[PDB]
RNA sequence: AUGGUAGGAGAGCGUUCUAAGGGCGUUGAAGCAUGAUCGUAAGGACAUGUGGAGCGCUUAGAAGUGAGAAUGCCGGUGUGA
RNA sequence: GACGACAUUAGACGAAUCAUCUGGAAAGAUGAAUCAAAGAAGGUAAUAAUCCUGUAGUCGAAAAUGUUGUCUCUCUUGAGUGGAUCCUGAGUACGACGGAGCACGUGAAAUUCCGUCGGAAUCUGGGAGGACCAUCUCCUAAGGCUAAAUACUCUCUAGUGACCGAUAGUGAACCAGUACCGUGAGGGAAAGGUGAAAAGCACCCCGGAAGGGGAGUGAAAUAGAACCUGAAACCGUGUGCUUACAAGUAGUCAGAGCCCGUUAAUGGGUGAUGGCGUGCCUUUUGUAGAAUGAACCGGCGAGUUACGAUUUGAUGCAAGGUUAAGCAGUAAAUGUGGAGCCGUAGCGAAAGCGAGUCUGAAUAGGGCGUUUAGUAUUUGGUCGUAGACCCGAAACCAGGUGAU
């Protein structure tokens, strides 16, 4: 392109609204606002929950729990994503890293029997679901707790 | 800067799948024998914020 | 960057003021009064285009009200027989016929007459 | 996707094979719209400042009594309705440069050297022999190659000697080819190249 | 179908600056004054006087971007006389 | 230590243009040439790469050394095992009471400090690992010194700007912290522009002079020092139309007569007479309102920026998307940088389980969930934290000034 025939993309790009500039804006004098109380002054506005008085939500609630904090999760992988792998394959966390299928090693890696696998291969992790391992020995395979 | 977080909210309630908040019942915690077992064992059910409610404390929970 | 109120606001002034020609006084000098009586002469110049037809065809019937007393008829009776007749002719031709050409009035008076 | 190479004195020398994934693709204008305004974004210092009511000198004390007697009521002579000062919203010393992502950096100069291919706004040479600077001698060469006012000339890395030929020439700007750029590019309405710089930008770009 | 205040949505006119392109100017630029001109509006030209050096146009981009009112601030000038 | 460019710094050299037209004067227009490691910039009678100062670049000396390369002396070529015995920081550690600081609200205070009272152990020792006990892991207090990366700029040198351009920008472009006010601490202004060149009006006339009229300089003197341009309010002099039987928000629609003659188009100016008609703004159920505000004119004068959240539009990639700091680079683009962030799976207080999970004794029944699409930057809208659209209190506190 040239930079004397400039032009965006349609629907890129907008004017921005100019308040307190005249009647026939739409935004003139009281510029949005109405004409009196708490919300028309500078600065106004009254906080984010206040109730005006009545007790907010967050107040006639109770709480509950407590958080565990060194609590163990698990980088997850389903039977589905398996399947990009050629059989006879070992696949480790290391090579599922390599591959992109995980990220972040968090805790360890779990397999979990969500979708349907087609391909017979053995694995190496540290934990497993009933329903993965038992997939994964039915099409031929080994699953190997680390 | 960044955005605080209510805490007293956030130690009240979680947030599921798709956008929701589940709170905690009111009414529990004290005398019950004036109450019925039947309002005793509905109050253990949990329940969702309003959207009445979540318009207005929307922005206190973003980071949850 | 900065931008000064330059030469916008003196033209902006200065052609409300050269409508406020012939204005008395002040009104023809001052910008705030003058742009006070551009408006208010806006809208009654808006109110008298309506006003015209109005008072064009008060003055229209009250001719043809004359022209047929002297006919020995009264304006309503003159236009019922009119329309009666199928005449479907304006006031304001009828008010010039009658002061160009009385006979040519008189001709279709007859007509408005005896469809009667 | 062929292209001649030539020689300074503008016959021939042979010709060369460019990828049509760097030269050769259908221009994306809204990427080079992005990435233009974000370069000319980036060359801001935005160095501007006002004084406020409260960096005005003085103004401590209210001018005259609250209800006074028969005046306007008032706080100090620094506010911003005063001739002496005080403004309210001013621009402050900030930053307008801006990121996006690397791809769309890449697609962006992909775009600009394929719409200058497809214009036949690109020649590829040999090596420039250029043993001391000349100017004259550079304009010479320019004048051999029909060349437009505005040119832009990619070396591989560095030839000092062709940057200080080219330097003084209105309209002509010299670059490396790690250094280029879309502004550079699109302003231009030619582009000479060497051979080495062409492969080297097929490269990196491809 | 088209009255309209709080208010929501949309499309536009102008101001200063920047990039690029293309232009105007001592055979007289911007400003100022006048005019019976053009546009649905914001507003845009042209002609003539004055003035005596800078200024438009196209596309895009940034804002100290538009005042008639605040017993508003500062200057000039009236009225009462 | 011979120590081998402070920056090699004041400084010096530093290429290349003529003519005609308009002009008061050309750098402008026209035409023909030239230099460029120099087309940055500013002046010159107007707009100059080739007229001047200059620029790129080259050559350069004192206080100097760049503080840099073997640099005289001088350096540190280690002495390993057991540690059995001796030493290894006392009114100290530690404790009680009262307090403070640590993200921690004084208390189980674990940890670290102050005051008052007490007050030890010594390598088979002692301290810590969020009361306390035991096992384990780590360390060895009550002695000291220590560069770098880091923070700020009254200043200095060299520069930069989608910063201001005389009510702006420093309070201050000039006589500025000055005239002026105040006993005093203190507060605190207004005020730029002849022309290219002073060539700044010889001389004559009116006049006491100030002022002026000629003449003259000048391109220009309604450019004459109250000196670029010279708006409006306001003050006047002349005139075309009109007005002394008339009740008025002063205009508007109609409309004779009189005068003129344009950006020449079913034109302009005045207005005998008729009809209609109680200003604007704000606040109000409602205002001609005898409710508010404005003497007039001009100028100035109010939703902005940063960071984060959310939601819309745009674009790129897509089961993946994306870098932050830092580094190299022209205070850019860009390249590199994968610690981290979101998503690809949720349910549960949690252990945990997992396309299911929680409840339940039970799989039942029900709740949340599955039965695809996100992510990065940016645009607009809104919110939050910051003074947060602007002006405006009575008052509170800290430090000072005053008994003329």
């Amino acid at each position: 392109m040239k930079l004397h025939e400039l032009k965006p993309a349609e629907g890129s790009r907008k004017e921005r609204n100019r308040v307190g500039r005249g009647v026939a804006t739409g935004n003139g004098k009281t510029s949005g606002r109405g004409h009196k109380g708490q919300k028309a002054r500078s600065g106004g506005g009254v906080r984010p929950g206040f109730e005006g008085g009545q007790l907010p939500l967050f107040r006639r609630l109770p709480k509950r729990g407590f958080t565990n904090i060194n609590r163990k999760e698990y980088a997850i992988v389903n039977l589905d994503q398996l399947n990009k792998f050629e059989d006879g394959t070992e696949v480790t966390p290391a090579l599922l890293v390599e591959s992109g299928v995980v990220k972040n090693e968090k805790s360890g890696i779990k397999i979990l029997g969500n979708g349907s696998l087609d391909k017979k291969l053995t694995v190496k992790a540290h934990k497993f679901s009933a329903s993965a391992a038992e997939a994964i020995d039915a099409k031929g395979g080994a699953h190997e707790v680390i | 800067p960044k955005m605080k977080t209510h805490r007293g909210a956030a130690k009240r309630v979680k947030r599921t799948a798709s956008g929701q908040l589940k709170r905690s019942r009111a009414f529990t915690s004290h005398l019950f024998a004036n109450k019925s077992t039947k309002q005793k064992r509905q109050l253990r059910k949990a329940r969702l914020v309003s959207k009445s409610d979540m318009k207005r404390v929307k922005q206190l929970l973003a980071y949850k | 960057p900065r931008v000064k109120g330059g030469t916008v606001t003196r033209a902006r002034r200065k052609k409300t003021i050269k409508l406020a020609k012939g204005y008395f006084g002040s009104k023809h000098t001052l910008y705030k009064v003058a742009k006070q009586q551009v408006m208010k002469s806006g809208q009654y110049a808006f109110r008298d285009r309506r006003q015209r037809k109005r008072d064009f065809r008060k003055l229209w019937i009250t001719r043809i009200n004359a022209a047929a007393r002297q006919h020995e008829m009264s304006y309503s009776r003159l236009m019922n027989g009119l329309k009666k007749a199928g005449i479907d002719i304006n006031r304001k031709m009828l008010s010039e016929i009658a002061i160009s050409d009385e006979k040519a009035f008189a001709q279709l008076v007859t007509k408005a007459k005896d469809a009667l | 996707a062929n292209y001649d190479v030539l020689k300074l004195d503008g016959t021939k020398s042979g010709s060369i094979e460019l990828s049509d994934a760097v030269f050769g693709i259908e221009p994306n204008n809204s990427v080079l719209f992005e990435a233009i305004n974000l370069q000319r974004a980036s060359l801001r210092q935005g160095t501007h400042a006002v004084k406020n009511r409260s960096a005005v000198s003085g103004g401590g004390r209210k001018p005259w009594k609250q209800k006074g007697t028969g005046r306007a009521r008032q706080g100090t002579i620094r506010a911003p309705q005063w001739r002496g000062g005080g403004i309210v919203f001013g621009p402050t010393p900030r930053s307008y440069a801006y990121k996006m992502p690397k791809k769309m950096r890449r697609l962006a100069l992909r775009s600009a050297l394929s719409f200058k291919a497809q214009e036949n706004g690109l020649t590829v040479v040999d090596a420039f022999n250029f043993e001391a600077p000349k100017t004259k001698e550079f304009k010479n060469v320019l004048s051999t190659l029909e060349q437009p006012k505005k040119v832009l000339v990619v070396t591989e890395n560095e030839d000092v000697n062709v940057e200080l030929s080219a330097r003084n020439i209105p309209g002509v700007q010299v670059t490396t080819a790690q250094g280029l750029n879309v502004l550079d590019i699109t302003n231009a309405d030619s582009l000479v190249i060497t051979e080495a710089a062409a492969k080297k930008v097929e490269e990196v770009l491809g």
